[PDB]
């Protein structure tokens, strides 16, 4: 569901183009990004413990990459989570 | 390959006696017990039972023999002589190969059977052309049995 | 083997002890 | 199952 | 060449049964037992062993499956651990026939 | 490990060293058994000794020391800590002795699966299921049941396809495994099989699943197990509606014999008299014979689910009907004559094929269901209508309360059923006629017959209400 | 006689220990009983599906504390849901915060973990009494919130030996300790006891 919606980035490519459509969406979406971004990694951090590992490997970053040029609700704690979730990874 | 589970249950149902051999030739098995035969193939995995249980008595001796030739159709393969305590029984049998590579067994009546007598038959061989032999507990005696596809007024089908 | 092949032709006598 | 015995008049020729 | 082969404890041996065909490598008796000559020619004999809980598949192991296993072994290990191996083959077959072995294998 | 290599030597001198390290940890757990790990709070000198030996341990670089430390927590059986490590070396050591054992591919499914990897399991699971490796039947059961929990989730990465194949080879082979597994189980309990054959049918089903020929052929049908023979009838898609009746009036004659001996010997025991030697009384009154017959259909329709080719009801249900007349399963004995068409719609047959079935047998007048025994027959179609007539009213009652408009698939009445009714009337006037002229004088069954006319004259009352317009308006209130 | 259901041994229970109505009681009896009183000394007692039963025969008179209830006895660890956990909450602290019903009072907050500076004096009057309240009130990850370090701390470190051995009673102190994780303190207290020196040491044994 989440990656028709395109809202979170998964590639690297679309990075640009998310981060753009960001500043215009309803600020009852914005604020919800936080828990979507943790969801997410959460979803491909419990995928990566059942190549497919690399693909993982690269949304997580892409993730973490959108997050950090995204200013938004409780960026401290999220950003820093997203990032532990994806240093397990590996 | 594992002894079929239903062949344990019709084993330990065996109120007298009770028999397994082997048909190697075309990769079959089989139990007798008391006047019942069971045969299946062992190379499948889930074999089916070929149960024949007209046999009255006690079943003896069972064998897979050649037929003698040009007394059957050419499908049938092989005869199965059968005996127990009262008679022998030949049985029609034909080991068509099958894609998996396991025969596929069927079984056909004959009317040819003959009384045994006093002497036991634990004993059957075939010879290339059909011959059966049988020999027994009783006594060093060796039987033969005969049998032709006419039937005449002064001589059976079987003797 | 989920694949049946009936062959009454040439069986084991389940009533029988062996040869 | 009991087995099916086909009759003796396909075994035997002619 | 001889070997022992155990049955688990409760395993009756009833009967022993030949499930290929004759094993025949000539028509008289003068090399009718070279199984050296039928090694492609015939599959190896297998044996049903009937017991009183299953039946077992006994097979012959022609020498193209002795030298192909025992290189097999040889795959870690040095250059004078094949020759030590080969050297087994030929004090028993001769080098013509180990040599043939091992192109069969190959 | 390639033998005649020399350097075994080089091995054996380190595994010497590896099993003296073994003894030394054993005698350290075995020390300090009963001894606390902490004391007024902080560690013990027991404890303190322990994390410094394992420490030692944890802290080498020496790998074949580490594999044959972790063959030995798995033979000592400590899934504690092996499960614990974190490390692929220990998965990558296991998936190369997986095909091998047993006891580590379980360890490495078990991996697998803590990372929600349960395609990969139900792969390795279902492999060693099929394999000539020496495991057990009911071993096998269980690998087999586990690939189907594991393969019916999303596993990521991987296509819905190929979930699909696996489950559904898994569930395959489960079903025919279970069914090689009564067979075994039941072989070996008969009583009526000799001993020297049981050993011989064990060796050849307690190994690797067989195929649904050989199990039929070789074990089913030469036990005379016709119901085993019914369930691989279906595992295996088997087209012959003659065989599978065949097999059916086998199973009900079977059965029926069985109960009919059970009830004799009881009724021997109620008597004084002595039971055959190696008889195990009844201490109380066993199934009438339709009873223990009934329960084997029973058993056989949950196990296959009535979607089955081994149902077909336009040949079981005159057969079994055919059954309860001619072995006298009716009133005479405490029956309720109707048990046949109870059996039926209670193990969920639509109401409208039944009729439709019962309609057939009415028409061609076959087999026992001749001359006057069609009062019978008449009897069953007003109880199957009667309930069919009930299961529409509720339907209708059904819908007023949780609103909307529907219906699909189930049959409908048609004026067919108002002209059965009326052809049934018609049955019952002739056989109550007939009735009257016997020889020997009337009949005994004339207000019985009166009474039917009454009951099948108020169904198609009913029937002729509802299809008058009454079941277009029955989610309205009156 | 045989040990009694924990429901029947807790009514036998009250029976002794309240052998007069209190006249501050709420939401009826069950049984010849206070609802309240039965449902909290059956929690203490550690059986919660006693304590279910008795909700069950009062559904009318609890309101929607079943719906409630029937989930902390679901979830584990003792915790409710964060959303259901705050409906409760609010609603003792919105005209509960002082009922004349002291076992209500200790009940709530015993399942929400709230109200923790408020010791239930009224019905937690042993110490045991109180650590078994505390330890159900106990959070991990601001404002009315308790954590094992914070309360670990607060206990020995505020409320010292002095406090706890008043009595001259020692092992009510060493059980405060151990009860809490704080194995070394209790040992090295347990280990000046010159009667109690052999125990002390033994209990660091295994713990070593």
């Amino acid at each position: 569901i989440i990656e028709r919606l395109k809202l979170v980035p998964l590639n690297q490519e679309s990075v640009e183009e998310r981060v753009a459509a960001f500043r215009n969406f309803s600020d009852e979406i914005r604020h919800n990004l936080s828990e979507v971004l943790l969801a997410t990694m959460n979803i491909l951090f419990t995928q990566f413990k059942r190549d497919r590992d690399s693909q993982l490997r690269s949304q997580a970053r892409t993730l973490i990459t959108f997050a950090g040029m995204i200013p938004y609700r409780t960026s401290g704690d999220t950003n820093a989570r997203l990032v532990q979730m994806e240093v397990l990874m590996n | 390959h594992n002894i079929p589970d239903k062949v344990f249950e019709h084993l330990n149902a065996g109120e007298v006696f009770t028999k397994l051999g082997l048909f190697a030739e075309i990769g079959y098995a089989w139990a007798s017990i008391d006047s019942s035969l069971f045969l299946w193939d062992y190379t499948h995995p889930n074999p089916e039972l070929i149960g024949y249980e007209e046999a009255t008595h006690t079943i003896t001796a069972v064998a897979l023999v050649p037929p003698k030739p040009g007394v059957f159709v050419k499908t049938i393969t092989h005869v199965l002589v059968v005996a127990t305590t009262s008679e022998i029984i030949l049985l029609g049998v034909s080991a068509t190969p099958t894609p998996s590579g396991s025969k596929s067994l069927t079984l056909y009546s004959t009317r040819m059977s003959v009384h045994r007598g006093g002497s036991d038959v634990s004993f059957i061989v075939g010879t290339k052309d059909g011959r059966i032999f049988l020999g027994g507990e009783s006594d060093t005696d060796i039987h033969e049995i005969f049998y032709q596809q006419e039937e005449r007024w002064f001589s059976s089908r079987c003797g | 083997h989920k694949k049946l092949v009936i062959n009454k032709d040439m069986r084991t006598d389940l009533f029988s002890p062996p040869n | 199952r009991k087995a099916k015995l086909l009759p003796m008049e396909e075994a035997l020729l002619p | 060449q001889g070997t022992w082969i155990e049955l688990e404890n409760g395993n009756r041996t009833i009967e022993i049964g030949l499930t290929t065909a004759p094993f025949a490598a000539a028509k008289q008796p003068l090399g009718f037992g070279n199984e050296l000559a039928v090694q492609f020619d015939q599959v190896p004999g297998e044996f049903a062993v009937l017991t009183n809980t299953g039946v077992h598949i006994v097979r012959r192991r022609r020498l193209v499956d002795i030298f192909a296993k025992a290189l097999g072994n040889c795959v870690s290990a040095s250059d004078d651990a094949l020759e030590r191996e080969v050297r087994k083959f030929i004090n028993q077959y001769g080098r013509v026939e180990t040599i043939a072995a091992a192109l069969a294998v190959a | 490990k390639p033998a005649n290599d020399s350097r075994k030597k080089a091995f054996d001198e380190r595994k010497i060293c590896y099993n003296l390290i073994h003894q030394v940890l054993d005698k350290l757990e075995s020390d300090f058994a009963g001894e606390p790990e902490l004391v007024d709070g902080r560690p013990t000198l027991a404890a303190t000794k322990r994390m410094e030996a394992y420490n030692v341990v944890n802290d080498s670089s020496d790998e074949v020391f580490h594999f044959d430390m972790y063959e030995w927590y798995i033979e000592k059986g400590w899934t504690d800590r092996i499960l614990s490590i974190d490390s692929p070396h220990v998965i990558t050591y296991l998936q190369r002795l997986a095909e091998t054992d047993f006891r580590h591919a379980e360890l490495l499914c078990r991996f697998y699966t803590t990372r929600s990897r349960f395609f990969e399991a139900a792969q390795v699971q279902t492999n060693l299921a099929k394999s000539d490796l020496n495991i057990s039947l009911k071993d096998r059961i269980i690998l087999l049941s586990r690939a189907k929990g594991n393969a019916s989730v999303n596993t990521i990465g991987i296509s819905r396809q190929q979930q699909q194949q696996l489950n559904h080879e898994a569930s395959e082979l489960l079903e025919i495994a279970h069914i090689q597994d009564d067979l075994l189980e039941r072989l070996v309990a008969d009583p009526r099989i000799p001993e020297e054959r049981k050993a011989e049918i064990e060796e050849f089903l307690d190994g690797p699943i067989r195929t649904l020929t050989d199990l039929f052929n070789d074990y089913a049908d030469q036990a005379n197990y016709y119901d085993l023979c019914l369930l691989i009838f279906h595992a295996a898609d088997f087209h012959n509606p003659r065989t599978i009746m065949d097999t059916w009036n086998n199973l009900i004659n079977q059965s029926h014999f069985e109960a009919e001996q059970r009830r004799e010997y009881w009724e021997i025991v109620q008597a004084g008299g002595d039971l055959p030697a190696g008889v195990i009384a009844p201490i109380a009154e066993p199934p009438l014979p339709y009873v223990y017959v009934s329960q084997q259909i029973q058993l056989i329709a949950h196990r296959t689910s009535l979607d089955s080719l081994i149902f077909p009801v336009n040949s079981l249900l005159p057969v079994v009907c055919a059954y309860a007349i001619n072995n006298g399963q009716d009133a005479s004995i405490g029956a309720d004559p109707c048990w046949p068409i109870q059996l039926f719609l209670n193990l969920g047959v639509p109401h409208a094929l039944m009729v439709q079935v019962l309609e057939n047998v009415l028409d061609t007048q076959e087999a026992p269901f001749t001359g006057r025994r069609r009062k019978l027959v008449v009897q069953w179609i007003a109880m199957a209508v009667d309930m069919w007539v009930r299961e529409v009213e509720r339907r209708g009652a059904m819908a007023a309360a949780a609103a909307s408009g529907a219906s699909g698939s189930e049959a409908v009445m048609g004026s067919w059923v108002s002209e059965l009714l009326g052809r049934a009337d018609q049955v019952l006037t002739q056989i109550a006629g007939t009735g009257a002229t016997l020889r020997g004088g009337a009949a005994s069954d004339a207000e019985e017959i009166a009474s039917l006319r009454r009951t099948v004259k108020g169904l198609k009352r009913s029937v002729d209400m509802l299809l008058g317009g009454e079941m277009a308006r029955m989610s309205f209130f009156r | 006689g045989g040990v009694p259901g924990t429901y029947q041994l807790v009514r036998s229970f009250l029976n002794i220990k309240l052998p007069a109505p209190l006249p501050g009681l709420q939401d009826g009896e069950v049984e010849g009983h206070p609802v309240w009183a039965l449902i909290y000394y059956c929690m203490r007692c550690g059986d919660l599906l006693a304590a279910s039963q008795v909700v069950n025969r009062a559904q009318h008179q609890l309101g929607e504390f079943k719906t409630w209830f029937q989930e902390y006895m679901n979830s584990k660890d003792r915790r409710l849901s964060p959303a259901t956990e705050n409906k409760l909450r609010l609603h003792y602290r919105r005209a509960l915060r002082n009922n004349t019903d002291p076992y209500k009072r200790a009940v709530y907050c015993i399942i929400g973990r709230c109200d923790v500076t408020d010791n239930q004096s009224e019905v937690a009057d042993k110490t045991e009494d109180y650590l078994w309240l505390k330890l159900n009130q106990v959070c991990f990850d601001p404002q009315d919130r308790l954590t094992l370090s914070q309360f670990q701390k607060q206990l020995l470190e505020d409320y010292g030996e002095s406090h706890f051995t008043v009595n001259q009673q020692p092992f009510l102190y060493f059980q405060v300790l151990f009860l809490t994780a704080q194995f070394e303190a209790a040992v090295a207290f347990l280990f000046r006891m010159e009667r109690l020196r052999c125990h002390a040491v033994h209990v660091a044994l295994v713990l070593f």
